[PDB]
């Protein structure tokens, strides 16, 4: 059990595997509500399922951190929480819908 | 360095304050800074070099410490060739 | 062009020609484009400027001490790609980047030639022709210039 | 067009009246705190003049942005962020009167 | 000969066309005159007889080169000739309310101005502006005003086309008129001859006087004319002093004093080697009521409307207030009774 | 021959770049002993 | 790649505890700092006796601008105005006219020493070496106008400092 | 009807009394290059410039003396001028008219185009 | 010159008591140093 | 320095270091102010052949940005770059 | 070989292009165009409505963890109807990559504040409002930074003259620092430096 | 807003040193704009010059010569030593130490002498320019730098002796200004502000710019995110900069100091005075400047005070269309309010010291 994560404000998680499992399952639950053909859902599910499979397969925190390549496992849980919040806000925003409006005629022309 | 009628020292540029001009007050208890050495007179004083070639090169002296190298045609007998930068004059002998 | 010179020999020099009181001539800068000759022949109508000699010694200018006099003589200063032919009145007065250009019309004649009045620090420095295909193609008279 | 704060001119007029109320009540406090030598009536007249300068605006968004700028200026004055110099700059005391009749402009200078 | 075309929009960098030599510019009126000249863009030549430190406050008043400081001596005419040589305008503001060992009232108000006017006429200066108190008269009790009248006569003699401006007490931040009354608080009660009921004064704002001088320089008609500068309202000395103390929020304790006792007190303060707090001449001039001279043109002729004392009193007298009354507004004190 | 400002052949000598705060002073027991001995002699 | 400042744990043995207790009660570390200050007291001071002693400067120093001349005495300036063009602060005002000899010389050359940033440009830019920032640094003035230099003032500075300016240019001309 | 004049902060005198010229800058006749004739330019009216008494430097009081703006098209510059409430004058672009060039004409048998010298 | 003293104090100048008609016994200034000795004094050159 | 031996000992003991070995003030160790003239080398492009500027023109080799996607006309998830590798504690001094 | 010219790294180019396509696919609603510069920099062009959504997506790990707002700024191009181009520069420390998201606005059209997403945009958006005229809606405190307390115009706007419209001096008459119309003693000398000849043929715009 | 001496609200008012640098750059050529960057952060001039040079070179698609790059890295590390000396000593002086300031400012004077010898300006030299460095090192400078570096470690050690373990100094800084790593990242903090909190990010290693890939140094990382930890980080960074300086001294390459392209870097004076092409290019470069291919770039470096960035947009002309400077101090001063919560006035002074704010950068 690591004494400190090393980054101020981030505390060592006593039960990392359980927390990661719960967070990934919740992220998948939120993704389910999102339309099937939305790219966000497909990519996020792909990433989540890989992460959850890795978490379940490996019982050692250090080996899991090496496999995930997301930094210390506490940082991984923090990223999972961030993803969950994004997924929840995504549902409201509905980014998968077509472009709101095309830009003016020469709004991105440079040199002028 | 000639002196103007007002008593001011005319500059090499020829600048001197007319009696009408009010700007002469700036030197009332101070002085007008004029360089006594005049470039035109000193350049005139230099002797004219006589070279036996139709075209000669002037670098201003000192090589890289002078001015860009230029080649001067000396064919005209009437007038000496003058360096655009240095101001030195050259002429073919005879 | 390249950024360096491989020329390791002496450069040529040309004796300057006097063609009048308006055009200052430094012929060593000439690149023998022949623009001045063709202009004098075709537009001005004065066949007094030409090339004398052959090879690298070829030189542009009246063989004799003739003076190029015409209403449109000053335009050779504009036409010349290099500073071989330059305005004597405007010599050494200013550099191109300093000048502020104002587009205006000439009043010396009723032709209405379009001109660019070049001013620096509130002082008129030169008059340059402005292109109006209908009135003045690219030329202005000596009086306007 | 997307409204800045008001969808129609009447709402912007309401906001403008609220801002005018705020300035009108603030004027005496400004004279007291900044130790200005102007009278309260003089400052309130200056406030009216500043409001009247932009009385020609007919677009709701421009009026809303003007109200925002006025609120920022009022915040500056309510605090002491603006000094007596800034407060008295509205009164162009140092600047000399500039004649507006044609003959006076003709006499004074080349300005149109 | 020394004529310059005006150029610019009237700013700091513009050329007004006015080249001036402001004698006595290191003083209450000189500061404002120089500031007004500099803001237009005029060239101001300042003759200074004091240390250069005292002239430092005038240095920022003009753009680069506009303000030229040249040391001058009133007794020496050659310094006057040097200062006024290249000026198209000369303004004489040299006056000391207290006589000094080296220079008495005669020298400061008669000899100096006469020398200035004569040297200006010799030099060719187009215009000259001279300042003499409105109450100036050859029969006045005060030596100051008597010398002022004699100097006015001499200046008109030397310079026939000279504008002479006769100003009343000029109230301002650096004034010795309002500050003089306010400073009397330190001595307890305010000594007044006859309690001030018999004296009437018409103070003038300093900015109005300076603007009048500048407009007189600008005005072509001003040549060879005597203007009287007076404030909008005339006040009894008692009412004016009471208003001064009210705006200063300092207790007012007027006590009548006999004229001879006040003169003796003035003699006591004259003893000071440094600048005297008060002089017998100061007492006489304060007691003397301001003359009314309808014949002479005034500020209205020059285009400036006189600012009332009420508007500008707080500027001068706020500093004299204590901490309790420092922040009080101008409107709290009602205007004093006006004898008009 | 080219002459630029170049490192001396073989390079410069090593430059120390680490903290060298020294270890100084007596042990705490000794300092307390000295203080107490001074106190006792003063008391006597 | 990364190092841990702090991140050290004190020993809990009785000797180390007693040492730290002595440090707290007997103020050892403050005494160490006092000793360092005393050692500095006994070290030689670094103050130089200005004005009598002057700080080191190199030949590439950038100080007061100066207008140089050729050995003949002709002014090096050929009114290129490229040195005006490269001035980052637009501190150089140049006007030129053909002189009586017919040469391209400057009727007006002004450097505002109050708008100048002493960048060192126009010494690199000027083609003929005419304008040079010389060694002088002690040219403080009591008035703003004194610092608005004129062609006469610049030429006088060049004449005054030519002996040093030439030697410094000789020293650094190969590096340029 | 867009008006940003109140929001710009420009003083009224420059807003009302200034005429802005919308034009394609003409080619400098000294040079044959045409790259500097490809974009519209907005330039304000010239105003007084006077000599500084101390040094003779040209002094100005016109805040917009050096202000020049580049616009891809004439309409955009006009829109900017209208939004900022400046009176505008638009000079139509001048394009070199197509010319017929023949080197053979220099040696014509019967025409006057024959060149005396090459 | 005292080369033993550390750099910055090895070279020093004792200003003259009279220069260009000014009494400089007490009032001395850096500008009094002539240009030729300026480079030696300021260490731009090692040769006097 | 010129310090006497007693002062040198006192300062060294107070500091806890040998101050004489490393002295802040600068002595004859500094480089001579006058130096032999340099001969700066030329760069790669100083050649008399095969040096055409077209080959070595960097600016003209710049190109307008490539447009990956434009609105106006399974796949593996991707990242902006491969994830950063964790840093390794320094061997010389892992803990200060 | 080719010492003068900058070396090119295609690997980073391909990675950035792939991630740009990734972003375009995930948020087609807002992204309008994504381009990768040949110096290996990625730009995603977004509709003004998508600032908060796209930035929140970028910060949160949908394989992107741009959790640092390098800088926020605007570029005023008067020609375009939306004269202001809001530019966001983000840094992802997890993937050691940086991407740029750009949007447009007008003088009268507000853009949503990003203080919620990043919290470093408070002062950046205040600076954008102060210099340029953009108003950011829902900002915690929008006020002037870097300009004088009474400053009226919005500098950096390509209409504002470099010297401004007002100048400050101390006036003895009012015993106060007083503003006045600008009157330069030496007018800034405008230099026309652009050459008449084209320098880069690659960027030659179509004749039209 | 202080209840007693406790700061309820800290509101930073800036712009007292706003000189309109970015607006002025638009009116200047790229070379003319270079001196501006020296002034932005007075303490760390050469690093800002390097950042601008890197941005302009990336837009230009030109590569600085290797010796120029090594000179840039060396003088950048010297500038880092100067900047950290100033920051630490001025922080101590504000918290009352007042002796290390003089002690270290003597060494700052020596490093200024190195600056003067290279450029002729003690500070604000234009040495680092797009395309390389203006002039080659004067002969003998490297050995003098070695002489300085061999002894600088003792000075840093004496400063540590004065401050590192002092009870008073630790009390003034041990737990003041704590910033969480996530808060530090979100608030835009860079450099020691991030690394003090424990985040491992140094652009010199993560994204090397000039030759830092070829040098070995250790990034100092903190554990408590406090003022004391950041001070320790800055001291260790000074020591690591000394390590990098030794490495740069030993492996300085021979050759040119500016790109051998006369359309970007000016030709040598002799060549300009002897060759027509060189004269033409010198004339154009010093009058028009070099046109930069149209584009935009954000180039950042690990400056002594954090990440320094320039968002440079080019319209293809000789003058930049827009130049936006990302100053590390801007975000740190923005976060000052969050850091100050729960502290007293002296703690606020210490926190201002910790973030090493030079207001030329902040106001620009
Ligand atoms: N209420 C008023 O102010 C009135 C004004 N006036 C006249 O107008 C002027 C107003 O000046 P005021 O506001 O009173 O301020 P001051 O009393 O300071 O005016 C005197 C000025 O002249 C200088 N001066 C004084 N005595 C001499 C001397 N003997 N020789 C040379 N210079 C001298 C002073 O400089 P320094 O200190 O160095 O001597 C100062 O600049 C005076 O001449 C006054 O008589 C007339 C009527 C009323
Ligand atoms: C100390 C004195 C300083 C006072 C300074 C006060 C200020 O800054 S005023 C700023 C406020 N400006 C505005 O609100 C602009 C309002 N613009 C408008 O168009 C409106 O007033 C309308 C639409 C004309 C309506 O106004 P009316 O009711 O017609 O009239
Ligand atoms: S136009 Fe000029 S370059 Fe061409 S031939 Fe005539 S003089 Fe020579
Ligand atoms: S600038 Fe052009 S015309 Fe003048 S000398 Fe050089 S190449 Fe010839
Ligand atoms: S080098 Fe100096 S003197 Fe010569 S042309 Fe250039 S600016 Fe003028
Ligand atoms: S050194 Fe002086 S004159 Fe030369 S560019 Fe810099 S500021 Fe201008």
């Amino acid at each position: 059990l690591k004494k400190t994560t090393g980054l101020v404000g981030l505390a060592v998680c006593e039960t990392p595997h359980e927390r990661l499992k719960i967070l990934y399952t919740k992220i998948l639950d939120v993704l389910g509500q999102i339309p099937k053909n939305a790219a966000y859902r497909k990519y996020t599910e792909q990433i989540t399922n890989e992460k959850l499979g890795m978490v379940k397969a490996e019982p050692d925190v250090k080996k899991l951190e090496e496999q995930l390549q997301g930094g210390q496992i506490e940082e991984v849980i923090l990223q999972a929480e961030n993803e969950l919040s994004l997924a929840r806000k995504m549902l409201r925003w509905k980014p998968w819908e077509p472009l709101v409006e095309e830009p003016p005629a020469n709004q991105w022309k440079w040199p002028i | 360095v000639r002196t103007s009628p007002t008593g001011e020292k005319v500059t090499h540029t020829g600048q001197a304050y007319d009696d009408g001009d009010y700007r002469r007050v700036r030197f009332s208890d101070r002085q007008k800074e004029v360089n006594e050495n005049f470039a035109i007179d000193l350049i005139a004083e230099q002797p004219v070099s006589e070279v036996g070639s139709r075209v000669i090169s002037c670098d201003g002296g000192g090589g890289a410490l002078g001015h860009p190298r230029v080649y001067i045609n000396l064919d005209k007998e009437t007038k000496t060739g003058t360096c655009g930068y240095c101001g030195l004059q050259f002429r073919q002998p005879h | 062009g390249s950024d360096r010179s491989r020329f390791l020999e002496g450069k040529r020099a040309v004796e300057d020609k006097n063609i009048g009181p308006l055009v200052k001539t430094i012929m060593t800068r000439c690149i023998q484009c022949t623009r001045c000759i063709r202009f004098a022949s075709e537009i001005a109508g004065v066949d007094d400027l030409g090339t004398t000699g052959r090879g690298n010694d070829m030189q542009v200018g009246t063989y004799i001490e003739k003076m190029f006099m015409s209403e449109l003589s000053g335009n050779i200063i504009d036409i010349c790609p290099v500073g071989a032919l330059t305005s004597k009145p405007y010599a050494f007065t200013a550099r191109p980047w300093e000048t502020r250009k104002t587009e205006s019309i000439d009043v010396m004649d009723a032709v209405g030639s379009n001109i660019v009045v070049s001013t620096r620090t509130g002082e008129v420095m030169r008059i340059l022709p402005r292109m109006h295909e209908d009135i003045n193609e690219e030329w202005i008279s000596d009086k306007t210039r | 067009v997307k409204p800045i704060f008001s969808r129609d001119m009447n709402e912007a007029k309401r906001r403008v009246r609220e801002l005018y109320r705020a300035w009108y009540r603030e004027v005496p406090n400004t004279v007291h705190l900044f130790q200005l030598d102007i009278s309260v009536k003089q400052g309130r007249d200056k406030v009216r003049e500043m409001f009247m300068k932009n009385a020609h605006v007919t677009d709701p968004r421009v009026v809303d942005l003007l109200v925002i700028k006025g609120k920022m200026e009022l915040e500056e004055t309510i605090n002491v962020w603006k000094q007596r110099t800034h407060i008295m700059r509205f009164f162009h005391e140092t600047e000399a009167p500039r004649p507006t009749d044609f003959l006076s402009k003709f006499y004074v200078g080349h300005d149109p | 000969h020394h004529a310059l075309i005006p150029h610019g929009k009237g700013g700091r960098s513009s050329v007004s066309g006015i080249v001036a030599t402001v004698f006595g510019a290191t003083g209450f009126l000189g500061r404002y005159v120089v500031n007004h000249l500099g803001r237009m863009g005029s060239q101001v030549i300042v003759p200074y007889r004091c240390e250069p430190y005292d002239t430092m406050h005038l240095r920022p008043m003009g753009d680069l080169g506009q303000i030229i400081f040249m040391e001058w001596n009133g007794k020496d005419k050659d310094s006057i000739r040097k200062v006024v040589e290249h000026s198209n305008v000369v303004i004489n503001l040299v006056g000391r309310e207290w006589e000094t060992k080296n220079f008495d009232f005669e020298d400061v108000f008669v000899k100096i101005p006469h020398a200035i006017a004569q040297v200006s006429k010799e030099a060719g200066v187009e215009k000259l502006i001279h300042i003499s108190h409105l109450n100036a008269d050859i029969k006045s009790p005060s030596r100051y005003l008597r010398s002022k009248a004699v100097g006015e006569k001499e200046v008109r003699a030397a310079f026939p086309e000279a504008t002479i401006i006769k100003p009343s007490d000029i109230f301002g931040r650096e004034d010795r008129f309002l500050n003089y009354f306010a400073s009397m608080r330190w001595f307890g009660g305010v000594p007044l001859i006859s309690l001030g009921k018999e004296t009437v004064k018409q103070p003038v704002y300093i900015v109005d006087v300076s603007k009048g001088i500048i407009n007189a320089i600008k005005d072509p008609d001003a040549k060879g004319k005597t203007f009287a500068f007076v404030g909008p309202n005339r006040y009894l000395l008692f009412d004016l002093v009471q208003y001064i103390f009210a705006v200063a929020y300092r207790p007012f304790l007027p006590y009548p004093l006999p004229h001879f006792a006040y003169r003796w007190v003035g003699r006591l303060f004259e003893v000071s080697p440094f600048e005297p707090w008060t002089t017998r001449d100061k007492v006489e001039r304060v007691h003397m009521s301001d003359m009314t001279l309808p014949h002479l043109p005034g500020l209205e002729d020059l285009g400036i409307q006189a600012t009332p004392l009420e508007l500008k009193a707080i500027e001068v007298l706020r500093r004299h207030r204590t901490y309790r009354w420092l922040t009080s507004e101008m409107e709290d004190v009602k205007p004093a009774k006006t004898v008009n | 021959k080219v002459k630029q400002d170049m490192p001396p052949p073989g390079g410069y000598g090593p430059i120390d770049y680490k903290r060298n705060l020294p270890r100084r002073g007596l042990s705490g027991y000794s300092m307390f002993a000295v203080g107490i001995g001074t106190l006792l002699f003063g008391y006597w | 790649t990364y190092k841990f400042v702090n991140m050290r744990e004190p020993s809990m043995d009785m000797k180390s505890v007693t040492d730290r207790a002595a440090q707290t009660l007997l103020w050892t570390e403050l005494v160490r700092g006092l000793g360092m200050t005393l050692s500095y007291l006994f070290r030689e001071p670094a103050t130089i006796n200005y004005p009598f002693e002057k700080g080191p400067l190199s030949p590439r120093f950038r100080g007061e601008h100066a207008l140089r001349r050729y050995p003949s005495g002709e002014e090096r300036c050929i009114a290129c105005k490229l040195c005006e063009a490269v001035c980052p602060a637009q501190a150089i005002t140049i006007e030129a006219e053909p002189r009586a000899d017919g040469s391209r010389r400057t009727t007006r050359y002004d450097i505002d020493m109050t708008k100048c940033i002493y960048c060192g440009f126009c010494q690199e830019a000027c083609p003929v070496d005419a304008i040079v920032e010389g060694p002088n640094f002690e040219f403080s003035t009591e008035t703003h106008e004194e610092l608005l230099y004129n062609k006469e003032k610049l030429l006088n500075n060049g004449d005054k400092w030519e002996a040093e300016i030439a030697a410094n240019i000789q020293a650094d001309y190969l590096y340029r | 009807k867009l008006d940003i004049t109140t929001l710009t902060g420009v003083p009224e005198e420059h807003i009302k009394t200034r005429k802005v010229r919308i034009f394609v800058p003409a080619r400098n006749n000294m040079q044959s290059g045409v790259n500097n004739t490809k974009k519209w330019k907005m330039e304000f009216d010239t105003r007084e410039r006077w000599e500084n008494p101390l040094m003779g430097w040209s002094s100005t009081a016109d805040p917009l003396s050096n202000l020049v703006l580049t616009f891809s098209t004439k309409e955009d510059a006009v829109a900017f001028a209208e939004k900022n409430g400046w009176s505008f004058d638009v000079e139509e672009r001048k394009v070199p008219k197509p010319k017929s060039k023949s080197y053979g004409a220099n040696f014509s048998w019967n025409k006057r185009t024959r060149v005396s010298t090459k | 010159e005292d080369n033993k003293q550390f750099f910055g104090r090895h070279r020093w100048v004792i200003y003259t008591t009279e220069m260009n008609g000014r009494d400089t016994f007490w009032d001395v200034d850096g500008s009094m140093v002539p240009p030729e000795w300026h480079r030696w004094l300021h260490c731009m050159t090692d040769d006097p | 320095a010129s310090a006497t031996r007693v002062i040198q000992l006192l300062r060294n003991w107070a500091s806890g270091r040998d101050l004489q070995a490393k002295l802040q003030l600068r002595y004859q160790e500094i480089s001579k102010r006058t130096q032999p003239p340099p001969k700066l080398p030329v760069g790669p492009s100083h050649k008399l052949s095969n040096n055409y500027y077209c080959t070595r023109d960097g600016r003209r080799e710049a190109m307008p940005p490539s447009i990956v996607m434009s609105s106006q006309k399974e796949k593996k998830a991707v990242t902006p770059a491969p994830p950063i590798k964790r840093w390794e504690l320094s061997k010389d001094q892992p803990y200060l | 070989t080719r010492p003068t010219i900058r070396p090119r790294n295609d690997v980073v180019h391909k990675q950035l292009s792939a991630f740009g396509q990734y972003v375009a696919e995930i948020l087609p609603k807002y992204v309008q165009q994504v381009q990768v510069s040949c110096f290996n920099e990625l730009e995603i062009f977004i509709h003004p409505d998508g600032v908060i959504p796209v930035l929140t997506f970028l910060r949160d790990h949908t394989n992107a963890q741009f959790k640092s707002l390098a800088d926020l700024t605007a570029v005023d191009v008067p020609t375009r109807q939306n004269r202001f181009e809001i530019v966001y520069n983000l840094l992802s420390l997890r993937f050691n990559s940086r991407i740029r998201v750009k949007t447009y606005t007008d003088e009268l059209t507000p853009i949503e504040s990003s203080v919620t997403v990043y919290k470093a945009a408070n002062w950046y958006e205040r600076e954008i409002w102060d210099m340029f005229g953009v108003f950011f809606a829902n900002h915690p405190d929008l006020r002037r930074i870097l300009t004088d307390y009474g400053f009226e115009g919005h500098p950096f706007r390509k209409d504002f003259p470099l010297s401004g419209y007002v100048e400050l001096r101390y006036d003895d008459e009012v015993k106060r620092v007083v503003a006045e119309p600008v009157e330069l003693a030496q007018e800034f000398r405008k230099f026309d430096l652009n050459s008449p000849w084209e320098a880069f043929p690659a960027y030659r715009q179509p004749p039209e | 807003e202080l209840s007693g001496e406790m700061v309820r609200k800290c509101d930073p008012h800036i712009g007292l040193l706003h000189r309109g640098t970015e607006k002025l750059i638009e009116y200047k050529t790229y070379l003319q704009a270079l001196p501006y960057f020296d002034r932005l952060d007075y303490v760390s001039m050469m690093c800002n010059e390097q950042a601008y040079s890197l941005a302009v070179e990336k837009l230009l698609n030109i590569q600085p010569p290797p010796r120029a790059q090594w000179i840039r890295v060396l003088f950048g590390e010297i500038t880092r030593l100067l900047n950290h000396i100033m920051a630490v000593t001025t922080h101590a002086l504000d918290i009352g130490a007042m002796t290390p300031f003089f002690w270290m400012f003597e060494e700052r004077e020596k490093m200024f002498e190195f600056y003067e010898r290279v450029s002729g300006a003690r500070m604000h030299a234009a040495y680092i320019r797009p395309g390389g460095v203006h002039q080659d090192l004067p002969l003998g400078l490297l050995d003098d730098i070695y002489e300085f570096s061999k002894n600088f470690s003792f000075r840093i050690d004496e400063l540590e002796e004065m401050l590192t373990n002092n009870r008073i100094w630790r009390n003034r800084t041990v737990d003041i200004g704590v910033v969480t790593a996530e808060d530090a990242l979100n608030y835009g903090f860079s450099g020691v502000m991030l690394r003090g909190s424990g985040i491992q990010w140094d652009l010199r290693k993560t994204q090397p710019y000039d030759v830092y890939d070829q040098v070995e140094f250790d990034v100092p990382i903190g554990s408590r995110g406090d003022c004391y930890d950041r001070y320790l980080c800055r001291v260790e960074e000074m020591r690591q900069s000394l390590r990098i300086i030794s490495q740069c001294l030993n492996k300085m390459p021979p050759g040119e100091i500016k790109v051998d392209d006369a359309k970007v870097s000016p030709p040598k004076r002799a060549e300009m005075k002897t060759s027509m092409e060189s004269l033409i290019h010198h004339f154009k470069l010093y009058t028009e400047g070099y046109q930069v291919p149209p584009g935009a770039t954000y180039t950042a470096i690990e400056a002594p005070k954090g990440e320094f960035g320039v968002y440079l947009v080019s319209d293809g002309s000789s003058r930049p269309y827009r130049c936006k400077i990302k100053a590390p101090g801007f975000a740190h001063l923005a976060g000052l309010d969050k850091m100050s919560k729960g502290h007293m006035l002296a703690d606020v002074v210490a926190i201002i010291g910790t973030q090493d704010i030079v207001f030329g950068e902040v106001d620009r």
